């Protein structure tokens, strides 16, 4: 009882210290800045080889080429100039939630609800791809997977944990424990020295891939929350949420800086994704639309309607030059 | 009473962390956004002899 | 990967002969298929080619109507049907590997080769030289030229250099002018602009030695190169 | 006078109505649909050849109006194909799309595999050219006679023209008013009949009410049907084997017979593709 | 134009066709998700049949391909994944009718099937609900009134009527009568003959789809 209350006083505590530090008022910093106007975007192509909802969608590298997963038990590899397919993976398990695409361009990891992920390797010999590795560990289901190497894979997995594997010898090298709910997605910085993940419990931790150790937390969704993407600096990052707000936090900081919302805005975000720039925020929406968000003004600048269901991903190519949404809709177009 | 050390422990942790005024915070961001508009395609759009797509 | 050729043998004039490529250690449904001939003391020439799936077939122009050419994908082989044999048909035939889609390296594997003998608007590409002195541990470089520009709308320049030690069958250098294939060593570099390339070769050591071939692949007919050799 | 100025109104108001109902379902389908299922296909097709052939008739009410045929030769042929071809591509059309329905409700498990998009433009490029086996021989056949101080379309027989003139329209009376006929009544009485067994249907008052508003659907589509075919066939039967000297009342039923066929025409669409509910689904 | 990417475009239209057949053939099969309490009677109704996270089982019956998802292998939150079955053809729902007395087993089965019933995502798909240990039951109820579980049930305690006041009460549960439809069926370790009941159910559905997507329903 009385450690409970020693835990009450720190979190106090912790609570006035970041208050202290509190003299924000940003609305009042940047109320002279001019507006980015009117954002007028048009689709420019339409990926058309699914026969189902799709739910993960990730670019390259190269930014020409990307991959996306479907419930079919399919996942193709597309060529976005030319919306020719350069690959068709038939998988195991139908019940896959998210895919990945190495920085490199040799492997794809793909996993789902089967508790295992599998990496697939693209160039060989012999033609046809192969399935290099299949991890196991895991007692959830997968949400989220992103490369750091050729041989380092980090996973965030339902059961309230992360993990960071290696693929030559399938071994759980490290495990994050700190969560107390369901982890929903996962997002590494552009130097690949920490990462940062979402969970069921509308907070979201901030980890490092060193040492393993929990760095800062942070709170103020009122909903489960399911998307997250750091800001091109590296200082900071973006939050989506079932509460239908998205909110911007301050790593050195260490507190809220931003709310994104509207009146006639009821419903939960699936995907947030930042531009090149990062003055516009990507979020989207269930329904059936995704909006532009200037994220120095939290003012709304465009709306993308051209989806008959809701997005369940969004991307922004590495140059910055054309974003691609998908949908349950089972087609992904692309915005430019 | 195990996990509740280790949630103490992990807070003592994380409280001594150094913060900075969010006026110096928040400067860096419109700092970086207003240095890098120009390498923005969606931001300014670009004439169509550059564009891919 | 293995490809063995069956089939070889002396033929009177005005015959017939089947010859059959058998494929082994790789996906055969998935690709390309080529066959290539090479003359007794001559360089390479190109002969016919089979898509994926049977669904597009070229030939050559001294080779139409008197070859047929066929595979097999169930049973993992190619087939090559010569009618009308005449006197200038004597050489040995290549079996050819090849598949195509973004980023992919074609001409990438060359098959043993199998002896025949009978008894008795195209780009044009141009060697610089035919033979050069070559020391150990210097730095050589072989040119290359074109009748027509190379360079495509879509930024890619379609250029392929072959490398062929005695006694042995070709393979594959670089591939659009700029990328090494797999398993080659970074000593060999390639450049150059529309209509003009260069070679380059650095720090070379021994078994280097053979013919270098320069070939186009912007639009069929494919036509090689006269060869340049390289001796001690 | 007053007999054909109301027939000239008649048959334009006629192929004023149809023509906009079935350009206005054309429409709709393509550009809202875009052929979602195998049923937008065939009310697609059936809506195609009801227009191109309702489009037919300001020819024959020029035709009747001004007592001569100014087209010439080459028109005529084209009017009279296009009017004995469609006649037969929409009856196949109703005969396929019932076919459909009692495979679908009857056989299930089967209904699997047969029912397919591409199965559907097959049987639609089947009806197509079993339709053109007979408009052909009318292309190469009909022809134009120069009367005394007239000129009117007739069919000149390859000499013996009572007996193959009796041949074709036994054939025609056959093949396009007894065989369809007896495959939609038997059809739909098959599904019916299956269908009132079904757990889904029966058990309260909204499912009652719904089993009661299909087969009113499918009684009110075979009523519409014979009401709308019968006349026309009859009355050329009764001409065929009867002297029926010439009277203004003659003409007078000859013209509303030949009205009601393209009546049929104008209600098949309101009742297939109007009351659809994927139609109403996507109105709503 | 298109020097060699003609040989892409092939290849393309091949692995699109490829797609085609595959989306075809699986779509010409049905899908069966198998909810139930824990331990329960999935695991004998799964032995009846030919037959990690989840586990498919592949049956065939009378020219019909079904696939059985057993999902109670997985500890999560279920909001967070139920979606991925939306579009399921139907529903197989145990309940242990044994287990009325060992422990508020039946009362939280009861707000179980509530709560998948009641679901935003199966608001069309209908349910068959299988009562296994039927014969476990009858040695139960002579010793152990029915009337522990059920306070406000007041009848005699025959196996007739109270297997009857059981399927009502597990029936009457759904806000929607006039959209989904419920099996009920009784079923013990011998006598198998589900996989008809199942049969039955299945072409009940595909026979409803068929109606829908026709245009008259
Ligand atoms: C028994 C059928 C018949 O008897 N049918 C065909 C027919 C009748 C009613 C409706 C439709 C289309 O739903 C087809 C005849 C009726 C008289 N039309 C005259 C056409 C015509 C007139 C003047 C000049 C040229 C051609 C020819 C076909």
């Amino acid at each position: 009882d009385q450690l409970r209350q020693e835990a009450e006083q720190l979190k106090n505590q912790i609570r006035d210290a970041r208050k202290a530090c509190a003299d924000a008022t940003l609305s009042q910093i940047t109320n002279n800045i001019d507006p980015v106007g009117r954002i007028q975007m048009r689709t420019r192509r339409t990926l058309r080889g699914h026969l189902a909802k799709i739910y993960a969608m990730h670019w390259g590298t190269d930014s020409r080429l990307l991959v996306s997963a479907s419930q079919d038990g399919k996942l193709i590899i597309w060529d976005s100039y030319t919306t020719n397919k350069v690959h068709a993976i038939p998988l195991r398990s139908s019940w896959v939630m998210t895919c990945a695409y190495a920085p490199s361009g040799n492997y794809v990891a793909c996993g789902g609800l089967d508790n295992i992920c599998s990496i697939y390797n693209l160039k060989t010999r012999e033609g046809n791809v192969r399935v290099s590795r299949e991890l196991a560990g895991h007692t959830g289901y997968l949400s989220c997977c992103r490369f750091l190497d050729d041989n380092q894979i980090v996973t965030s997995s339902g059961d309230t944990t992360c993990a960071l594997w290696d693929i030559e010898t399938g071994q759980q090298t490290t495990t994050f424990t700190g969560h107390t709910g369901d982890v929903m997605s996962l997002s590494l910085a552009p130097d690949t020295r920490l990462f940062v993940s979402g969970a069921c419990d509308a907070s979201a931790k901030l980890w490092d891939v060193r040492e393993g150790m929990c760095r800062q937390t942070f709170t103020g969704h009122e909903s489960d929350i399911n998307a997250i993407c750091f800001f091109p600096n590296g200082n900071a990052f973006a939050t989506g949420s079932d509460d239908a707000t998205c909110r911007l936090f301050d790593l050195r900081a260490d507190q809220e800086l931003m709310t994104y919302s509207h009146d006639n805005i009821i419903c939960g975000i699936t995907s947030v994704s930042f531009s090149k720039s990062g003055r516009l925020l990507l979020a989207g929406y269930d329904d059936f639309n995704c909006n532009v968000w200037d994220a120095l003004k939290a003012d709304r600048a465009g709306v993308l309607a051209g989806h008959d269901n809701r997005v369940s991903c969004l991307g922004v190519t590495d140059d910055g030059m054309a974003v691609a949404t998908g949908s349950w809709d089972s087609f992904l177009k692309i915005w430019n | 009473i195990a996990q509740a050390r280790k949630l103490v422990e992990q807070l003592k942790m994380e409280a001594n962390i150094d913060r900075i005024k969010v006026s110096k915070a928040a400067a860096d961001l419109m700092a970086y956004c207003e240095a890098h508009a120009k390498e923005d395609p969606l931001l300014t759009p670009v004439p169509a002899s550059e564009n891919p797509f | 990967v293995q490809l063995v050729e069956s089939g070889g043998g002396l033929v009177q004039p005005g015959g017939s002969r089947k010859l059959s490529c058998s494929a082994s250690g790789f996906a055969f449904s998935s690709f390309g298929m080529h066959w290539v001939r090479q003359a007794p003391e001559k360089g390479l020439e190109w002969v016919a080619y089979i898509s994926s799936g049977s669904g597009t077939i070229y030939y050559a122009d001294t080779v139409k109507g008197r070859f047929t050419i066929s595979r097999d994908d169930p049973k993992n082989t190619l087939f090559l049907q010569m009618t009308s044999l005449r006197s200038e048909d004597t050489a040995m035939y290549y079996c050819v590997r090849s598949i195509y889609y973004y980023g992919s390296s074609p001409f990438d594997f060359w098959g043993q080769g199998t002896t025949l003998t009978v008894s008795s608007s195209d780009i044009v590409m141009t060697q610089a030289t035919s033979s050069v002195p070559v020391t150990p541990g210097e730095s050589v470089s072989i040119s290359c030229r074109s009748s027509k520009s190379l360079l495509h709308s879509n930024g890619n320049t379609y250029l392929y250099w072959f490398l062929q030690r005695p006694g042995q069958s070709p393979q594959l250098l670089i591939y659009r002018m700029s990328n090494l294939a797999s398993g080659v060593p970074d000593r060999f570099s390639g450049s150059g602009s529309g209509t003009a390339f260069t070679l380059t070769i650095s720090r070379l050591e021994a078994e280097d030695v053979g013919v270098y071939y320069c070939m186009q692949h912007l639009e069929y007919p494919l036509t090689f190169g006269a060869g340049t050799k390289l001796e001690l | 006078m007053v007999t054909a100025i109301t027939i000239m109104a008649l048959y334009s108001i006629v192929c004023v109505v149809g023509l906009f109902g079935n350009f206005l379902v054309m429409y709709v389908i393509v550009r809202y649909t875009k052929m979602k299922t195998a049923t937008n296909i065939y009310i697609f097709n059936l809506a195609l050849a009801d227009a191109l052939a309702t489009s037919t008739l300001p020819f024959q009410s020029v035709n009747y109006l001004m007592g001569t045929w100014p087209f010439g030769n080459i028109l005529c042929k084209i009017v009279i194909s296009i009017d004995y071809y469609n006649m037969f591509t929409s009856i196949f059309t109703l005969c396929t799309m019932s076919v459909d329905r009692y495979i679908a409700v009857c056989h299930p498990v089967k209904a699997l595999d047969f029912r397919t998009p591409r199965n559907a433009k097959i049987v639609n490029v089947c009806n197509w050219i079993l339709s053109s086996a007979i408009g052909l021989p009318v292309m190469f056949m009909a022809t134009t006679k120069y009367r005394q101080g007239s000129i009117d379309c007739t069919l000149t027989f390859s000499h013996p023209t009572w007996y193959w003139e009796n041949l074709l329209k036994i054939c025609v009376f056959i093949f396009a008013f007894i065989m369809p006929v007896l495959i939609i009544t038997v059809c739909y009485g098959l599904m019916i009949l299956r269908l009132k067994s079904v757990r889904m249907l029966s058990g309260s008052k909204e499912k009652d009410r719904n089993l009661r508003r299909i087969t009113r659907m499918v009684l009110v589509v075979v009523a519409v049907f014979i009401v709308c075919w019968t006349p026309i066939h009859i009355y050329v039967i009764i001409k065929a084997l009867i002297t029926i000297p010439e009277t203004t009342f003659q003409t007078v039923s000859w013209h509303f017979c030949i009205a009601l066929g393209y009546t049929n025409s104008c209600l098949n669409p309101v009742l297939y593709a109007f009351l659809d509910e994927n139609f109403k689904r996507c109105f709503r | 134009l298109s020097a060699e990417d003609k040989a892409a475009v092939e290849r393309s239209k091949m692995i699109d066709r490829n797609l085609r057949e595959d989306g075809e053939k699986a779509a010409r099969e049905v899908k069966l998700l198998l909810l139930g309490a824990g331990e329960s009677g999935k695991s004998t109704i799964v032995k009846q049949m030919k037959i990690t996270g989840i586990v498919e089982t592949h049956f065939t019956f009378k020219d019909l391909h079904f696939k059985m998802f057993d999902v109670g292998g997985q500890r999560s939150e279920r909001k967070k994944w139920i979606h991925c079955f939306e579009g399921v053809t139907a529903i197989i729902f145990c309940v242990a009718l044994s287990d009325y007395d060992l422990v508020n087993r039946m009362h939280e089965s009861m707000k179980l099937f509530d709560s998948i019933c009641n679901n935003k995502w199966f608001t069309d798909t209908s349910i068959i609900l299988f009562l296994n240990k039927k014969d476990l039951f009858e040695e139960k109820i002579k010793k152990s009134p029915l009337t522990i579980c059920y306070p406000e049930y007041a009848g005699s305690n025959t196996y007739e009527e109270a297997a009857a006041y059981i399927q009502c009460q597990f029936e009457d549960l759904n806000k929607r009568k006039d959209t989904k439809e419920i099996y009920t069926h009784f079923t013990c370790a011998t006598d198998t003959k589900n996989v008809q009941f199942v049969f039955d159910a299945v072409t009940d559905v595909i026979i409803k789809n068929n109606l829908k997507d026709c245009g008259l329903f």
